[PDB]
């Protein structure tokens, strides 16, 4: 459990957009006073052996923490994503949530495929029949808003 | 309130 999401600042951290210094909500909510549009997760104080994430929104800002499972990290309890293998990347499965997926924009140099003149076209690349489906929104006690969130922090 | 402030709940739980 404290080792999959420690293991996961290291690697989360080494990006730059991890920001160990504020407080649990205080540290993502600074993401709004400064990187508006952006989110950032913070070490929760106590033994610093955990992270909670939050957003900025028109509706508030909100933050989540992962929750480890047995062997497994998801930011809730229920195995509706077992796509990966047990015991994968902690956090990264969660930063789907938190943010888009991995993978830079790059890619060699070329063009591996070329997208001019060409109507009436599926625009399916990387969906080979395989979709976890994410999304991160606020509840409203009764209403389930849907947000969509995925900016990575750039200091400053 | 200066003492609980990361209170949040979860996102899209399931479906």
């Amino acid at each position: 459990e404290y080792q999959l999401v420690v293991n996961a600042v290291r690697k989360l951290q080494e990006s730059g957009f991890y920001w160990s210094a504020v407080t649990g909500g205080e540290a993502n909510l600074l993401l709004s006073a400064e990187p508006a549009g952006t989110f950032l997760i913070r070490d929760s104080s106590d033994q610093r052996h955990f992270f909670t994430l939050s957003v900025k929104t028109q509706s508030g800002t909100k933050n989540l923490r992962i929750q480890c499972e047995g062997g497994s990290f998801s930011l809730q309890s229920d195995p509706r994503s077992t796509q990966p293998v047990p015991r994968f990347d902690c956090v990264l499965k969660l930063v789907h949530h938190y943010m888009p997926p991995p993978g830079t924009p790059s890619f060699s140099l070329p063009p591996t495929e070329p997208s001019s003149e060409v109507p009436e076209q599926p625009p399916a690349q990387a969906l080979p029949g395989s979709t976890p489906k994410r999304a991160y929104y606020i509840y409203s006690g009764g209403e389930k808003i849907p947000l969509v969130l995925s900016r990575p922090l750039s200091s400053n | 309130s200066t003492a609980s402030t990361v209170e949040y709940s979860t996102v899209v739980h399931s479906g």
